[PDB]
């Protein structure tokens, strides 16, 4: 009901303040509703944009409110503000400030508590929660920010080093590309099931364009085009074999004569061997995102390879049909060249 | 006694007091402040360009008193005109900075004490972005001045006394 | 999509010396 | 200032549309054409050139549909080819045209003062 | 009100589109037609009038593809002729429709009160 006073009376009068509200009305909406500010009254208070009474609860005496009580879904307050940003210019405006605010204050009282580390039960850091939910503006913010102040720099993310007259430079932290340990922001916006249309734009400017532009310059463009031309010669050798196969019915059975014979049965093994490769790469994809069309192009390599493989087994059951399979796989592979453009 | 680090700190926090006995020090050993020793040896940077990276509110009075020492050893003219010799801020002199820091006053004093006003800056920073950056106003402290949209100092550097800036310097 | 080909081709390249 | 425009549009679909398109087309032709010559045994429809052409007609519109009684192994030539025809005439070109009518939108009008140059 | 739109459309497309277009068309047909007569020797395929009509088949999309055996030098007919078919059916006309549908856009609506007139 947004009342500084009766709030002040009850807490002068011993309200308990770690008291959770966890009816289905607070967790995600049946639709019952609803809604989710994450339970804890301080999370309720900061999330209700009551800067004064989130200040009251924490500076007060009868019980200053504890700041790291993760709620039932493990969302801390900072986890709760990020669940409530909605990428309206003014919604970002007050939550980005209310969040700026709790951290400047956690620095004041309890500087030891590294608080943007506190994970929810699902292990996310509050940033990893913004970015996994396409909250493009808090993510523009936790990454962009530097408070200038005393005890500021424990607070801050991205420090500015020299402003020449036209320009700036900067030094960004970064936790994210190098949180390879747990949930990188990039790992999180890079899956990118992107079923929130809010996701794609948000691989854009603050710490992360300039950096993935920079991985790609340095080592991984170079690795990609090696990883590309190896597929092309896989494709030529797999044409080359399929294209100089026999007619003699029941194949092979056996082959020795002279040279072309030698060169081809090499191309027939070199092909299935790359078939089982993709079948194998594709189960490992299917298993790392065991389970998830988010990845169309992940699929059709697998479907090709399974056609390399229901060919190979048929070449040995001595069904004459095995070609029909291998001809599809071959039509597929040349089509699977298409993806390896992404993005010229 | 004094060393480089002793003035480059002292200017950094706008302490004109840790430079008081500086005037009678550089009378004794006859050490001076344009010397290789009192400039950071690599950024061509001097207790003035250290005042100019450490402008506080675009001002300081170590600038008044330092430059006033550097007049007293007559290190002055080179003292006010060493420019970065690393590739990066290269040939950028204290007037380049004071103009880059938008400041009619340290400008009018340094060019009174005789800063050079054709001190070329020619790093890859000033020519086109590698990416370094950057950026290209074209080097000369006046082309910097007009290029930084400062109609009064450009009037000053040209219509001043000590050396009016030449206009056709390519 | 450059970035998905990136975020993986290092994850599938043994977690090695790169800026981090 | 009425014909100089049509000069340009052919020059600009030929520079843009073709190169951006002619490579995403030679993979769907070269890979099916290769698929056909392996799959079928004869006709001036195995020579790889004679097939890449015979597969090119469909995509023009000059399609001879089912031309050939010759194969072992029953239906799979017709799926392979329909797969290409629903994929290649009905599904690529409408993208190629739709990009060209996408030039013809804008290069019709603010293109204009380019004649003056 | 509703029929008097289909009579202005046919009318505006024939005056504007055709004039801007029937010249930049007769210079691709006349040119390749004169080329296939020089290259080719015969068939009612050498009389220029019969050619410029046959090649006209392709654009209107009645193409027979490779209707003849008579030519010295093998393929320098088919590539010249594909060079025309990719150039003329698949490139020019989409430009010509894309003009027209670019009008069926505008002469639909602010055209209207010209039925009042």
């Amino acid at each position: 009901r947004r009342n500084m006073t009766l709030v002040t009376l009850l807490v002068e009068n011993g309200a308990d303040v770690q008291a959770a509200a966890n009816g289905d009305f607070f967790k995600k909406t049946k639709g019952r509703p609803g809604f989710y500010f994450g339970e804890l009254p301080l999370s309720l208070a900061a999330c209700t944009n009551q800067l004064a009474i989130v200040k009251f609860l924490l500076q007060n005496s009868w019980q200053p409110a504890d700041i790291s009580a993760r709620d039932s879904v493990g969302n801390t307050v900072l986890h709760a503000l990020v669940e409530v940003a909605d990428n309206t210019v003014d919604n970002t405006k007050f939550v980005t400030s209310m969040y700026n605010e709790i951290l400047i204050l956690g620095a004041k009282l309890h500087p030891t508590l590294k608080l943007e580390e506190i994970t929810n039960r699902k292990g996310l850091t509050p940033l990893a929660l913004a970015a996994s939910s396409g909250k493009i503006g808090v993510l523009a913010y936790i990454l962009q920010r530097e408070i200038h102040e005393p005890e500021c720099r424990h607070l801050s993310r991205k420090f500015t080093e020299w402003a020449y007259g036209p320009v700036h430079s900067s030094l960004y932290d970064l936790s994210c590309i190098d949180t390879c340990e747990k949930n990188s922001v990039l790992e999180v916006i890079a899956y990118s099931s992107s079923e929130t249309p809010n996701r794609h734009d948000m691989l854009l400017v603050e710490p992360l364009n300039r950096l993935l532009q920079d991985k790609w310059d340095r080592f991984v463009k170079r690795i990609f085009y090696f990883n590309f031309f190896v597929y092309c010669l896989y494709m030529i050798i797999f044409t080359a074999a399929a294209y100089y196969r026999p007619v003699e019915g029941l194949p092979p059975y056996k082959l020795k004569n002279t040279v072309g014979d030698y060169f081809r049965v090499t191309g027939e093994i070199l092909s299935v061997s790359g078939g089982v490769y993709f079948f194998f790469r594709g189960i490992q994809y299917f298993l790392q995102r065991r389970p998830s069309v988010d990845s169309y192009s992940e699929i059709l390599f697998f479907v090709q390879s399974l056609f390399m493989l229901v060919s190979v087994v048929l070449y040995f059951s001595q069904r004459k049909e095995y070609v029909a399979s291998m001809v599809f796989s071959l039509a597929m592979g040349w089509t699977n060249m298409l993806y390896y453009t992404r993005g010229f | 006694l004094y060393d480089r680090r002793s003035i480059f700190d002292a200017v950094a926090q706008s302490n004109c007091q840790e430079l008081e006995s500086l005037l009678p020090f550089l009378q004794r050993s006859k050490k001076r402040l344009t010397d290789s020793e009192f400039k950071d040896p690599e950024t061509g940077k001097t207790c003035l360009l250290k005042a100019m990276l450490n402008l506080h509110n675009g001002q300081n009075d170590t600038i008044a008193l330092l430059l006033d020492v550097a007049r007293k050893t007559d290190s002055l003219k080179q003292f006010v005109n060493a420019s970065y010799t690393d590739s990066y801020y290269k040939g950028q002199t204290a007037l380049h900075i004071a103009i880059e820091r938008r400041n009619m006053t340290l400008v009018t004093l340094l060019v009174e004490n005789g800063a050079d006003v054709q001190a070329a800056a020619n790093g890859d920073f000033f020519k086109k972005t590698k990416g370094r950056p950057g950026f290209y106003f074209g080097e000369l402290p006046l082309s910097l001045a007009a290029c930084t949209n400062q109609l009064a100092i450009v009037k000053f550097l040209l219509q001043n006394s000590w050396q009016p800036a030449d206009i056709s310097a390519r | 999509q450059r970035a998905i080909t990136i975020l993986d081709t290092e994850k599938s390249f043994l977690k090695c010396m790169r800026k981090a | 200032q009425q014909m100089g425009i049509y000069a340009v549009m052919i020059e600009k679909m030929i520079l843009r549309d073709l190169c951006r398109f002619m490579f995403v087309y030679l993979v769907f032709l070269f890979g099916f054409s290769t698929a056909v010559v392996t799959l079928i045994e004869d006709g001036k429809y195995n020579s790889l050139y004679s097939t890449c052409l015979e597969l090119f007609k469909f995509t023009i519109g000059m399609g001879d549909l089912e031309f050939t009684e010759n194969y072992d192994f029953k239906a799979v030539f017709i799926i392979l080819l329909l797969a290409y025809v629903i994929l290649t005439y009905i599904l690529l070109l409408n993208m190629l045209i739709a990009l060209m009518g996408e030039t013809v939108n804008k290069i019709a009008q603010e293109s204009k003062n380019i004649w003056k140059l």
